[PDB]
């Protein structure tokens, strides 16, 4: 925040056939200030994909034994990811890398073509260990259904 | 009549038991005994990870 950097949360891309299970990464980049908080929502086409798993990269998201990485899929077509350092000091994100992995199940009767994975830019939150805004930026991904 | 900021279980104190409720609520679990009126800790109109962040801060500052 003193650096006035813009942290980017990006969703990756993946291709798969109808009925396949596909993995797409979520990445954080341009990290400078140690990140203690991340809130982000990812929108997806529910008629085409079913969320199977949303798992963290433990080589970057530490202290997952104390619920530092929370996933919410209670809303159709939306994945809410919340990262928080439970200690407010010991387990920040301080390097660029993969934050989590999204596993989708492609509906067997899904149509071929791209389907965007959209990061809601109005709800994206990134803050330092004392909950002070870090400038954020969203980058969308997608799933390409092959036919 | 719950006038304690972050007291989700309305027991008079702010500790890790309230953190547990916030975490479970943010994951979409049904939290029995939770005071939904106490979730918006920073009074910004939404209940999200920044309320959990504020709650963890309040406990450490106690
Ligand atoms: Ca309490
Ligand atoms: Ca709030």
């Amino acid at each position: 925040s003193v650096k006035n950097e813009t942290v980017k949360l990006s969703v990756g891309t993946v291709s798969g056939n109808p009925g396949d299970t596909v993995k797409v990464p979520v990445t954080i980049s341009q990290v400078s200030t140690p990140v203690g908080l991340i809130c982000m929502d990812i929108s997806y086409d529910a008629s085409k994909f079913t969320v199977k798993d949303v798992l963290p990269n433990t080589d970057l998201v530490k202290d997952t034994d104390n619920y530092s990485f929370i996933v919410n899929t209670s809303t159709p077509g939306k994945i809410s990811i919340t990262f928080t350092d439970p200690t407010l000091a010991n387990y920040p994100i301080s390097v660029d890398g993969i934050l989590a992995y999204l596993d989708f199940i492609i509906n067997s009767n899904a149509t071929a073509g791209d389907s965007a994975l959209t990061v809601d830019p109005a709800t994206l939150i990134v803050a330092d260990e004392n909950d002070k805004d870090i400038k954020d930026a969203a980058s969308n991904g997608k799933i390409t259904v092959t036919g | 009549s719950n006038t304690i900021l972050g007291d989700l279980n309305d027991d008079g104190v702010v500790n890790g038991d309230d953190i547990v409720m916030m975490r479970q609520y943010l994951a979409g679990k049904t939290v029995s005994g939770i005071d939904k009126n106490a979730l918006d800790i920073n009074g910004d109109g939404a209940v999200n990870g920044r309320d959990l962040m504020e709650l963890i801060k309040k406990v450490s500052n106690n």
